[PDB]
């Protein structure tokens, strides 16, 4: 019981840390998100991963592919290109 | 993490709530330990999600 | 050992040690510390220089002041010293038989004249020296090209001949160049270096000689179509010609091809393809769909004929077998993990090397009890009939249909990290005459490296007692520094 | 809630999902992740009041035996464990005390552990995808593999 | 491709069965059934062939005494002499080492075990004389053999 | 602690100073409680600091601190080492209860 | 204390080869001692010192601290 | 190095994840100092930090969660890379919520400021004594907030500000909006000033000195504005264009942008994706009022560049992101304000110039090129024995071959007759005081000399 | 005195000096258990030869 009730204040505190933790009853739309957003930040992370996606994009600036990958971390990007 | 999540992913949704909440420790272990490390190995596929991400497809 | 062939003694000003260096008969050659007072020998340094006597000789050069003794053989290895180490090396002239200093307008420094093996007098000016801070040396308003690279290619029976091919950053154009030993070609009797294809644009392609005799070109082009030119050297005149002759269509993009025995093997999507040449198209000598998991197949690579290794973008990686009169590969092989596969090779017949797009770098190996299997039996049995696997291996497949389907896995051999994307690897019989060979790859930041198998097991255990004491000395001064703080 | 017959036409290996798999929140992903290149189940003894481990197989389970290089040491029979003395003259050994109760070698110890035993490597540990099910016995299966090699 | 085999005596093993039926063709898997609990034997053994062909011939061949009893076997529902046997060489493990030359035998025992030979009686003389020479002389299981008509 | 599960750990991010134990709990790793091993220097958040409350130990914070607190190797290898300001902060069901009875 | 667990003449007169005199001594970098005759031979054969099995390396120095303490009068 | 007493701003330190090396200047053309040891972690970002009373010594931060500050320094016989200050931050790994991958530093050394992407940012504020200090960090944490473009503003020492193109994550549009924050050295805590909402296009923020409430420059995918912290002031000014626009045409934006002031001159060298090159100047049009005039007009173009660099020398350093770094000096300094016809203002911000990118390079000059192969896509072992690797350079498209020899270069071959073996060369003794020289060669029968 | 002063100059000397401490391990309280085992072990490092094993044997249990 005093144990149990330590295990959930640290849940609370590890998952504004480091966002993405799920829990028990986590939406697959909850979820999938956290993947979404971990393989954008990987991949414009490192240097390699971010000219790989640049040059077989054929996109014209490095730096655009960059900005490419943070906007897609909104939901609203999807949209956004669509009303270009 | 690739080698040990394979036994994780499994049991991580499934319809047992309890068998859900074991697995999900780990995972939230697992995912302290290794938040980049592990984005390689999610067993996602195009199908499998919605909007996937079109650019882990990408070949030069 | 062997009789000494040649010998020669130098004091470098720097350290003022006085080094003997001692060319042998048979191409060793040797160096040594000498002591100054005692006149001990330590220090013993040797290495294998080409096959025949050495014959040695001596200069003075830079680059701060400095001085080298070239070594004559099959090759010419010039062997300075830079600050507190000594690389032997070779020199981009084959040979020379004798080689001495020389001092001259037009301004000479490093100037160097010396006796090619033909026994012709010639000068030449020494440059670039590796050292171990750069160690490889570049050589070919504002300058900006419209085409940027696509691939590059060898001609299998002609060792090295190279060929390049570009696309247009624009309306879709390809331009072809290439060049043979020293410097490119011209195209027939054009004033032009290369060639320009138009409405083509190079996803992959491949050369292929599909007879000894000729050799041809190909290229998928992005509209799903599989063109195939032809290659002529003049030889000598000489020039590069070029020759279209088929159109054939496609259904995937087909990022890898290569040359099977007598034929193109192409990787569509999903599925493998064989095809040989015929007049009016090329054609499919046989299919083979793949096992479920793989849905594209990024790269692959072959061992003499006889097997296959097959690259998923997201999955690992497959080893399969050529069945004759079945006509189709049939797996074998499987991996444990998801690993997503930028190129693949074979050290060898049994292992593979890889990378990944994320920068590891890892070898697998095949186990050994598929190693026995592979060997007393004859692949034809693989697929249908007769194969007495042990009890286990099936309970594993009932078990587990997913993950043992093949039904059996590389064991992980070696893994690393290095955070380039690695695009080629090239397995190298040896580096310079050296024993160990190498297998040296290169990045897409730009980077070569190489790993080198450690053939000791006394050596291996060196080396990792010395990658522990740098790995953490970090925390070992600093536990010193702790230590010497609390008591003093 | 879809009928597993529904369930089962999606997937690529439809011998994995079961009755329950129709359940599940999100059953459309579960049965694409359960059946993903390598994943592998969950342990089967969910479901089961027993507490995993419950006896039946458990009372008769053997009590050890040292590897056969180890034992190659004797120490076996200098300590014989399976499976005495006065408490009077256990107080007196504390006194006294008595030296040299294991007679054992150093040099022997040593060299089974590196140089002998160096590449020792147990018979057959297990495999990526086995996991221990409560009423699997090894002692059979490694005798299994020893038994048809040697015939 | 599954036997019963039965009569067994209640002392016969998986092991011995195994080495028994082995010769027949690879083995898939054999099970002796025991009591839930006391695990007194029950007599009769399921013995899984990988080919049909295999537990037929076997069925059809080894119809043979194990620890002193007739084994009844039905589906699940050119004479040499060999002396200076090794004593842990049981018939089985008598056929392993001839059947090779072609198609076959009884290790012959008393109380006190293995007695030290045997026979084996090939369908050919042809093999008959391909098992003399080929095994008469050369040591097995530390113990020099003689292999005669 | 790792064995004491009512104290509540403060996990803000560390400032630049140094954690200090008492001579009775000096050699400990904050976190596993070992005593085996150190690595590091704690590194405790400010508003762990101030007043008399930066003097006190950072596992009991009773007793005041003299020397410099470390995590060990192992847990500097999982990374337990950065989660946070490793201090204590409530006494604890344990030492109250003891002081209670004692009077 | 030895763990299991874990006017002294230290120089033969006659070799260990000729297992005579020494002449034209020699000195290897252990304290060993042979003939120029003897050393060269031995690297015929062995790698490694004909006592130590150290590395010689074929290392050998004249000896002549030898001939001094095989005077009678030393240096 | 080499002078006992002297200093100049010139001279560059280049980092690229694991390597680093530090170039020198002022020579003219850009030479290699030093290569230090390898480094083995990830640098996720690198500034100079210039603290007032001193070398500076390079923040430096990465992979592992440390911030870093160190200072290049000369020990033993050679420059070696020695370390002052590692304060602990998050967690080992590339990660989303840990504050690297922006580290922007008070222009005058008051004050380092890192941030993430998502979740927290850090500011760290570094003072001098007889030893580096740096106080405990000053932390702000927006939770849904994913960060792009952390660029900051310089101040005479009022109180640090810094700007930011943050996205919400979780909202049903995109709205991409620009936030100040004022750290308050008074209090001693970051403030949230100012916050705008602007349009979805938003790409990049860059810093205007002064105006004499800090203007930043904005630039969108087809157009630059300058905003005001307080909102007086949003001017607009359509960026210009190509007159060809090959094939496929992004709708541009703006990847660098310095600023380099001297003399009331205010100028800022801003580049797009196609590598032209524009200057703003802010002017205080007179007519209406004193109130900003944004002019765009064109310069030189390059390359594309990751980031930009100008020198107290007159001397520029564009840091090319696709390969081969140059070192420009400017000579021209650009068309002047005056002309109207090449160039825009903030009077109407709907209008379009059209221009030709000129392939001359007027206003820059070359001076310095170093090569990198960043993309190598494809390459071959020619030469096993010497080791040659064949491959192509990328916005060159020229052959390279990269070997392991020693470069040799021939020249004026003569026909020596048959079958010599040795050689030999003296100073000649004959003429003392004379470069003449006795060259000998030697036959098995015979001997020549020369 | 002992671990800053040499051993072989300890006047009383330490193998007359162990055999003491020995019947002082059993004194209970515990100002005297804490100082002695620290001062029993002082020996084990510097100066383990002196006293017989024995007597180690004796301090063990
Ligand atoms: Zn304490
Ligand atoms: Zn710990
Ligand atoms: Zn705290
Ligand atoms: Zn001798
Ligand atoms: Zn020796």
């Amino acid at each position: 019981m005093a144990e149990k009730q330590r295990q959930l204040k640290l849940q609370k505190i590890y998952k504004q840390k480091y966002i993405g933790l799920g829990d028990e009853s986590t939406t697959r739309e909850q979820w999938q998100r956290n993947v979404r957003n971990d393989t954008l930040n990987t991949l414009q992370g490192h240097s390699a991963s971010l000219e790989y996606v640049s040059l077989s994009r054929g996109d014209l600036s490095i730096r655009d592919t960059r900005i490419h990958l943070l906007k897609s971390m909104s939901p609203g990007y999807k949209a956004y290109l669509r009303e270009e | 993490p690739g080698l040990f999540m394979n036994y994780i992913w499994a049991g991580l949704f499934h319809p047992a709530k309890n068998v859900r909440k074991a697995f999900w420790r780990v995972y939230n272990n697992m995912y302290v330990m290794y938040q980049d490390a592990m984005v390689p190995f999610y067993p996602v596929t195009p199908d499998n999600n919605e909007e996937y991400i079109e650019e882990l497809d990408l070949v030069l | 050992s062997e009789k000494i062939s040649d010998m020669i003694m130098v004091r470098d000003s720097s350290i003022g040690q006085l080094n003997l260096h001692v060319g042998l008969e048979n191409g060793v050659y040797m160096k040594f510390h000498i002591g100054d007072v005692d006149g001990s020998f330590t220090d013993i340094k040797r290495r294998f220089l080409g096959l025949k006597p050495v014959s040695l000789s001596y200069l003075r050069e830079i680059s701060k002041w400095m001085s080298c003794v070239v070594c004559h053989s099959s090759s010419t290895w010039v062997s300075y010293t830079w600050k507190n180490v000594w690389t032997i090396r070779q020199l981009k002239d084959q040979n020379m038989l004798s080689c001495s200093k020389f001092v001259n307008a037009d301004v000479a420094i490093n100037g160097v004249c010396s006796i090619s093996s033909s026994g012709r007098l010639n000068i030449g000016r020494v440059s670039n020296f590796p050292t171990l801070d750069n160690w490889f040396h570049v050589h070919e308003m504002l300058q900006i090209s419209t085409f940027r690279p696509r691939t590059i290619l060898s001609f299998p029976n002609n060792p090295k001949s190279i060929l390049f091919i570009d696309n247009h950053s624009g309306k879709k154009q390809c331009r072809i160049s290439l060049q043979i030993d020293g410097e490119c070609l011209k195209f027939g009797s054009s004033d032009h270096l290369y060639k320009i294809l138009d409405d083509i644009d190079c996803v992959s392609a491949a050369i292929i000689d599909f007879t000894r005799q000729a050799d041809h070109l190909i290229i998928c082009a992005g509209d799903k179509r599989l063109l195939t030119y032809k290659i002529l050297v003049n030889k000598d005149k000489l020039s590069f010609d070029i020759e279209l002759l088929h159109q054939t269509e496609i259904i995937s993009p087909i990022h890898a091809m290569l040359k099977f025995k007598n034929f193109l093997l192409t990787a569509m999507g999903s599925t493998i393809v064989l095809y040989g040449l015929g007049k009016k198209q090329l054609l499919r000598r046989s299919v083979t769909q793949t096992p479920v998991s793989i849905t594209k197949i990024v790269s692959m690579h072959q061992w003499n004929y006889e097997r296959l290794a097959v690259g998923d973008i997201h999955e690992s990686v497959t080893l399969f077998i050529w069945d004759p009169a079945g006509n189709v590969f049939i797996p074998y092989v499987d991996d444990s993990v998801k690993r997503h596969v930028t190129v693949l090779k074979f050290l060898d017949e049994a292992t593979v090397i890889g990378a990944d797009r994320y920068g590891n770098a890892w070898t697998l190996r095949s186990p050994p009890e598929c190693e026995k299997i592979m060997s007393n039996h004859d692949p034809s049995e693989l697929s249908n009939g007769a194969i007495k696997y042990p009890l286990d291996v099936i309970t594993l497949q009932q078990k587990l249909p997913n993950t043992y389907d093949c039904k059996f896995k590389f064991q992980l051999l070696n893994h690393f990290f290095v955070n380039d994307i690695i695009t080629d690897f090239h397995i190298l019989d040896s580096l310079s005459n050296s024993d160990r060979p190498g297998c040296i790859y290169m990045g897409l930041q730009g980077t070569v490296g190489c790993f080198i198998p450690l053939l000791s097991k006394g050596n291996v255990f060196m080396m990792g007692n010395i990658e522990n004491i740098m790995a953490e000395a970090d925390d070992t001064f600093y536990l010193d520094y702790e230590s010497r703080k609390k008591n003093n | 809630k879809p009928s597993l017959s529904q369930l089962k036409s999606q997937v690529p290996y439809p011998q994995i999902i079961e009755w329950y798999d129709c359940d599940a929140r999100y059953p459309g992903l579960l049965a694409s992740i359960k059946c993903t290149k390598n994943v592998i189940p969950v342990p089967s003894h969910w479901q089961s009041k027993k507490e995993y481990l419950s006896g039946r197989s458990l009372l008769g389970k053997r009590p050890f035996e040292l590897p056969d290089i180890i034992k190659k040491t004797n120490i076996e029979q200098m300590r014989s464990t399976l499976p005495e003395k006065s408490l009077k003259e256990a107080s007196r050994a504390r006194v006294q005390p008595k030296m040299g109760a294991l007679d054992l070698d150093y040099k022997k110890l040593h060299d089974v552990f590196f140089k002998i035993g160096a590449n020792w490597k147990p018979d057959h540990l297990l495999c990526f995808g086995d996991v221990y099910y409560e009423n699997r016995n090894l002692f059979e299966e490694t005798n299994w593999k020893r038994m048809v090699d040697h015939k | 491709n599954t036997v019963y085999v039965g009569n067994i005596d209640p002392r016969i093993t998986k092991e011995q069965l195994y080495e028994l039926f082995i010769q027949i063709n690879p083995v898939l898997r054999i099970k002796y059934p025991k009591d839930k609990v006391l695990q007194a034997y029950q007599g009769y053994a399921f013995i899984e062939f990988y080919n049909q062909g295999d537990a037929q011939y076997a069925i059809k061949i080894m119809n043979r005494l194990i620890k002193v009893r007739q084994v009844t076997n039905s589906t699940g529902t050119a004479k040499l002499f060999i002396k200076n046997l090794a004593d842990s060489i049981d018939s089985d493990q008598l056929v392993k080492i001839f059947n090779k030359f072609g198609k076959l035998p009884e290790i012959f025992y008393l109380s006190n075990g293995k007695l030290k030979c045997a026979y084996v009686y090939f369908e050919d003389f042809e093999k008959a004389d391909l098992a003399i020479k080929s095994l008469n002389n050369q040591l097995v299981a530390n113990n020099r053999i003689t292999v005669d008509y | 602690s790792r064995h004491q599960f009512d104290l509540i750990m403060c996990l803000k991010q560390p400032g630049v100073q140094t954690g200090l134990l008492c001579e009775k709990c000096d050699g400990k790793c904050p976190i596993c409680d070992s005593y085996v091993r150190p690595k590091r220097k704690v590194r405790v958040c400010e508003n762990c600091s101030f007043g008399k409350q930066a003097k006190n130990c950072i596992i009991c914070n009773l007793n005041v601190g003299v020397n410099d607190a470390f995590y060990c190797w192992e847990c500097c290898r999982l990374g337990k080492d950065k989660d946070g300001c490793p201090r204590i902060l409530n006494l604890g069901s344990n030492r109250l209860d003891r002081h209670f009875e004692k009077k | 204390l030895n763990q299991e667990w874990n006017d002294l003449e230290k120089i033969p007169f006659k070799c260990t080869l000729c297992k005579e005199d020494y002449k034209s001594p020699v000195v290897t970098n252990c304290g060993h001692y042979f003939c120029g005759s003897c050393f060269a031979k031995d690297m015929k054969k062995g790698t490694k010192c004909f006592i130590c099995h150290k590395e010689t390396h074929g290392s050998a120095k004249v000896a002549s601290d030898l001939q001094k303490m095989l005077n009678k009068r030393k240096s | 190095l080499e002078a006992g007493s002297k200093r100049e701003q010139s001279q560059l330190c280049v980092a690229t994840e694991t390597h680093l090396e530090l170039y020198d200047t002022a020579d003219g053309e850009l030479k290699l100092i030093a290569k230090f040891q390898n480094l083995f972690a990830t640098i996720t970002s690198m500034k100079s930090l210039d603290l007032p009373h001193w070398p500076t010594f390079l923040a430096l931060t990465s992979d592992s969660g440390n911030l870093s500050i160190v200072q290049i320094i000369m020990h033993a016989g050679a420059l070696r890379l020695k370390t002052l200050v590692n304060q602990p931050l998050t967690r080992t790994t590339l990660r989303r919520v840990s504050p690297i991958s922006y580290m922007e530093i008070d222009p005058n050394g008051r004050c380092i400021i890192l941030s993430s992407v998502e979740q927290n940012k850090l500011c760290f504020l570094v003072d001098y004594a007889q030893k580096l200090r740096i106080s405990s960090p000053l932390e702000i944490i927006r939770p849904h907030m994913v960060t792009l473009d952390m660029a900051v503003v310089d101040v005479n020492f009022n109180n640090p500000c810094f700007v930011t193109l943050e996205i919400d994550n979780a909202a049903t549009q995109l709205s991409v909006h620009l936030i100040f924050y004022v750290l308050e050295l008074g209090l001693n805590h970051i403030v949230k000033k100012a916050d705008y909402l602007v349009n979805p296009s938003a790409n990049f923020v860059l810093s205007l000195p002064d105006l004499s409430n800090p203007f930043v420059v904005i630039g969108f995918e087809n157009h630059i504005l300058v905003k005001d912290m307080n909102g007086f002031f949003s001017l607009k000014v359509e960026i210009p264009k190509r007159s060809i626009t090959n094939s496929r045409h992004k709708n541009v934006t703006i990847i660098s942008g310095i600023v380099q002031k001297l003399k009331n001159d205010f100028f800022v060298l801003l580049q797009s994706n196609h590598g032209d090159l524009f200057k703003l100047t802010v002017s205080p049009d007179t007519n209406d009022r004193n109130r900003p005039l944004v002019q765009l007009s064109y310069f030189d173009t390059i390359q594309n560049s990751h980031q930009l660099h100008i020198f107290k020398n007159g001397y520029l350093f564009a840091l090319s992101e696709m390969n081969n770094n140059f070192l420009f000096q400017f000579e021209k300094l650009g068309v002047e304000k005056n002309d109207f016809s090449n160039v825009l203002t903030s009077k109407d911000p709907n209008k379009s110039l059209v221009f030709e990118p000129s392939i001359k390079l007027q206003n820059l000059s070359i001076l310095s090129q170093q090569l990198n192969l960043n993309p190598s896509i494809k390459s071959q072992i020619v030469s096993d024995s010497p080791l040659s690797i064949a491959t192509k350079h990328f916005t060159n498209n020229k052959i390279i071959t990269l070997t392991n020899a020693v470069n040799y270069s021939n020249l004026i071959s003569t026909s020596l007759p048959p079958n010599a073996t040795k050689l030999w060369l003296i100073p000649d003794p004959a003429t003392t005081g004379d470069n003449n020289t006795l060259l000998f060669i030697t036959f098995p029968k015979k001997t020549m000399i020369l | 005195i002992t671990s800053v002063m040499d051993l072989d100059k300890l006047q009383p000397p330490i193998n007359q000096i162990l055999p003491t401490l020995t019947p002082i391990l059993r004194n209970k309280h515990r100002k005297v258990e804490v100082n002695t085992i620290k001062f029993v072990g002082l020996i084990g490092k510097l100066a383990p030869t002196y006293a017989p094993p024995k007597e180690w044997m004796r301090i063990c249990f």
